[PDB]
């Protein structure tokens, strides 16, 4: 059984081990965020990238280290390669850029970055699972905002309730 | 089961 990389997401350099199943946005709500008050000139950093992956929702994104990939043995290590690759690329224009140019390219990351959190919210509900957890948690299957009803995905009901209980209340209305 | 979290 192994992971397989969707898609680069974000780069960034942070606190050491700041990495994996701690950094999902509900890990980070629950426990507090791991790269929490990290100034990279204060204390060891590394370079993290933000993994979206194959089969699982923007919600289960982490960060992860070249390093914790390949000792996952994850699938999609060419995406790796190019990523860095387009990085490389992108601040060599920024180094000769107009302040304009760069201007606008700033605007673009916000509205990026904006959208990309959006995936994170559950728009609705549109099916459960007739299963139950020893807790009595169904699995729904949701719809998330700014993406498609192809990326769909079932999600464990107790982590669901969590933040988007308003959802489950409309589902079963 | 298709519903998993990150552990």
């Amino acid at each position: 059984e192994f992971e397989t990389i969707e898609r680069f997401m974000d780069c960034r350099i942070g606190r050491k081990g700041a990495t994996g199943a701690t950094t999902t946005i509900y890990a980070v709500e629950a426990d507090g965020d791991p790269n929490a008050g990290f100034e990279k000139n204060k204390e060891p950093g590394e370079i993290q990238y933000l993994i979206k992956w194959k089969g699982w929702s923007h919600i289960h994104n982490t960060w992860e280290t070249e390093e914790t990939l390949k000792q996952q043995n994850v699938r999609g290590m060419k995406k790796l390669d190019n990523y860095k690759k387009k990085d490389q690329e992108t601040k060599r224009w920024l180094k000769n850029a107009s302040p304009e140019d760069v201007e606008y390219y700033n605007c673009q990351q916000e509205l990026t970055d904006d959208l990309h959190k959006q995936y994170q919210i559950v728009e609705r509900i549109i099916a459960h699972s007739n299963q139950k957890s020893a807790a009595g948690y169904p699995d729904y299957y949701c719809k998330w905002q700014g993406l498609p009803y192809s990326e769909c995905s079932w999600e464990d009901g107790a982590l669901i309730s969590k933040k988007f209980q308003a959802c489950i209340d409309e589902y079963f209305s | 089961r298709t519903a998993r979290s990150k552990v």
